[PDB]
């Protein structure tokens, strides 16, 4: 929502 | 908003919603691309100007999201829930969630600037003394390999002070605006929105029940590690009945304990399962790590990385000096062509695992790239985090390491099994309390149970409660130690990692069965199993088009998260650690919960 989804990253 | 990007008119019915969704996707891809591209430009090259460009693209995304969001609600607010097309409901439900686009312009600009500044503070913070260490690689290597208590303390304190303190006022302001935005989507607070992604009315209770099953395994691993640390650091710095000092477990957050494997390995005469030195001895570089990961994927008949990935990715920390976000990440540019990884890759065994983690994200993107943009997500966020970890479970087996030239000697005996399961527990079991606690902290901040006056008090409450660690120097509410963890200032939710550490063993069990493997779960290697590949592919190609409970059921035969596969995988070492701690007369837990270690004499004086 509002922005692009976060880049996917490790724990 | 450029006229080409603005919504037109559509009828107020399901057949118009479908044309709506098609017109949306056409323009959404462009807006996503420019946003992601500007974010990439900033994160690989942290400059004031690139931050300005990234904020303008974010504002454009908010404009777009508001226009199409308000159109979705204008035409479909009371009828979208009864649409016959379930994927179309998921699409409409997403588009009508406005998030930060609910904020007025000035507050949108404030919001976007806070995200930029928090990101810049975290990824450019340094520890000094005047020359200076960055988090990645300098402080990371100190936490992983130094065994000097005072030195580890210097890195741990320096990092938490440098990153956390300046973030606190920004994080307060971000929380308020985030909540203001999502309250206008109907959520009581941002955390309720984050939790809604799992579409389970009993999410928090379900997680609590999983943790109850897992906690005994962590308590025994903890007691055993604590004993090993006591033998090295002595009774002045390790309390056999108190929390472990938070800087001694190999990792800046004590979240993975792999790096202390050499101090805890129960049978040192067996093959050395940490193959980092063999990778060094052998001249492994980043691009070799990524090619070896890729070839596992292609062995399963999943996709290779496209040329655009190899040409666009940032696989090493830039040597040209310039500042980058070093926390590894995987990027979908939403044009169905560009996909990249940004990683400040170091040549180590745990980094090889992280390379697989990130390539699992990319594979998901490649497999669902032709779904509608709104459905280009994991069945739930924990699915996305689990894909690469599942393959890495196969890669780290001694038999697989032998196949790829990293372990010349192989052995199948009970000692070797315990060594392996203990090493995997340092990586997987030790993480569980941290994976669970981080969003308990953030849920309480978002709900207002944890106001700024208790940010650090409540963080350390949870860190002690779950992980049984304590800060090695005194902290107070000027410190903001939660902000010293990447996902907090970079506003990346965390419960996905707890979910994925449970899920990945459910996936591993199902893929091993599918591959025809008939031995112990922890020695399974699905490499070259095309049957396993096809079963994984089905999940990846579903994106978020279907309820995750149904995708999970088709894959593993159950429609819920279940700790039994993880418990089955670890069973031998779970029993072994219990036996050892009893014979050693350990106290399980940390009943001296107030204990903290003293300062070294000549600290920080003698650091040079
Ligand atoms: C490492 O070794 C284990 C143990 O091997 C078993 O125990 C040893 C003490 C020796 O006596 C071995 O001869 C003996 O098999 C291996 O695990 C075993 O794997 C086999 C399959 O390779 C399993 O047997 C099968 O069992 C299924 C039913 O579960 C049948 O349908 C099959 O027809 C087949 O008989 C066996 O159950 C399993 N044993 C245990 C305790 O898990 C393991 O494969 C081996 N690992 C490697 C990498 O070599
Ligand atoms: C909160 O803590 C900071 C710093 O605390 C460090 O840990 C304490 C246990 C103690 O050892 C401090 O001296 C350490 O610096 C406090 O701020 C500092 O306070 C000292 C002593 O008054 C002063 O010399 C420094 O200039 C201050 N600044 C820094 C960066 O150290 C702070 O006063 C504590 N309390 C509050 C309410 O913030
Ligand atoms: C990092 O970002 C800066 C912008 O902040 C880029 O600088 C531009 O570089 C080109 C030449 O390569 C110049 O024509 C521009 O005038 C520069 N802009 C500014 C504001 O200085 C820089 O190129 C980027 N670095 C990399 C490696 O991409
Ligand atoms: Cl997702
Ligand atoms: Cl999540
Ligand atoms: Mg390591
Ligand atoms: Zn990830």
């Amino acid at each position: 929502q509002g922005l692009p989804p976060r880049p996917k990253i490790p724990p | 908003l450029d006229p080409g990007l603005q919504p037109g008119q559509f009828s107020a019915d399901e057949a118009g919603a479908q044309l709506f969704a098609q017109s949306y996707q056409s323009s959404a891809e462009q807006v996503l691309f420019q946003s992601v591209a500007a974010s990439w430009a900033h994160d690989t090259n942290i400059t004031a100007e690139n931050a300005r460009r990234q904020e303008e693209a974010a504002l454009l995304s908010q404009e777009f999201a508001e226009a199409w969001g308000q159109k979705a609600k204008e035409l479909y607010e009371p009828i979208w829930q009864q649409f016959t097309d379930p994927q179309l409901r998921r699409i409409i439900g997403a588009v009508r969630t406005l998030g930060s686009a609910n904020l007025p312009l000035a507050k949108r600009q404030q919001y976007n600037a806070l995200l930029s500044q928090m990101s810049r503070i975290y990824s450019t913070a340094k520890v000094c003394l005047a020359t200076c260490w960055s988090l990645d690689p300098d402080l990371t290597n100190i936490l992983a390999s130094s065994r000097s208590y005072a030195m580890l303390l210097f890195a741990w304190e320096g990092w938490h002070n440098a990153a956390g303190i300046p973030l606190k006022p920004l994080y307060e302001d971000f929380t308020a605006l985030s909540n203001e935005a999502y309250k206008q989507d109907g959520f009581t607070d941002t955390g309720a929105y984050w939790r809604s992604w799992y579409n389970s009315p009993t999410f928090e209770d379900d997680l609590e029940h999983l943790y109850q099953q897992l906690e005994p395994l962590y308590l025994n691993l903890h007691a055993f590690v604590r004993r090993a640390l006591h033998r090295r650091y002595g009774d002045r710095y390790i309390n056999l009945r108190g929390p472990i000092p938070a800087h001694l477990l190999g990792d800046m957050w004590a979240q993975s304990w792999e790096n202390i494997y050499d101090m805890v390995v129960p049978f040192p005469d067996k093959p050395n399962l940490d193959v980092t030195s063999t990778m060094l001895q052998q001249g492994w570089q980043a691009t070799h790590m990524f090619r070896v990961a890729e070839e596992f994927f292609t062995s399963l008949e999943l996709s290779p990385m496209p040329p655009e990935f190899w040409e666009g990715s940032m696989l090493e920390k830039p040597a040209d000096g310039r500042e980058v976000v070093c926390h590894a990440s995987a990027w979908d540019f939403y044009n169905r062509k560009d996909f990249r990884i940004k990683q400040c890759t170091r040549v180590t065994m745990d980094q090889l695992s992280t390379v697989h983690h990130e390539m699992g994200h990319i594979q998901y993107y490649l497999q669902y790239k032709d779904l509608p943009v709104s459905l280009r997500r994991g069945a739930n966020p924990g699915f996305h985090e689990a894909i690469g970890d599942v393959l890495a479970l196969s890669v780290s087996t001694p038999e697989h390491l032998h196949k790829i030239g990293l372990l010349d000697r192989v052995t199948n005996d009970t000692e070797s099994d315990i060594n392996y399961l203990l090493k995997m527990a340092l990586e997987k079991i030790a993480f569980l309390p941290f994976g669970y606690l981080v969003d308990q902290w953030r849920w309480g901040v978002f709900s207002g149970r944890t106001p700024p006056s208790r940010y650090n008090f409540d963080w350390w409450y949870l860190r002690t409660k779950y992980q049984g660690i304590c800060p090695p120097v005194t902290r107070n509410e000027t410190h903001f130690d939660a902000g010293a963890k990447f996902h907090v200032p970079n506003v990346t939710p965390y419960i996905r990692y707890f979910v994925s550490f449970v899920l990945q063993f459910q996936f591993h069990e199902a893929l091993c069965k599918e591959a025809g493997y008939e031995g112990p779960l922890h020695q399974c290697d699905i490499y070259r199993s095309t049957k396993a590949g096809a079963k994984l592919r089905k999940v990846l190609r579903a994106g978020s088009s279907r309820p995750w409970q149904e995708v999970l059921k088709d894959m593993v035969g159950l429609d819920a998260l279940d700790a039994q596969p993880l418990l089955k995988y670890f069973q031998l070492v779970t029993q072994w650690l219990q036996e050892q701690n009893q014979q050693n007369g350990e106290v399980l837990g940390w009943p001296e919960y107030q204990w903290h270690p003293p300062l070294p004499d000549n600290y920080p004086e003698g650091i040079d």
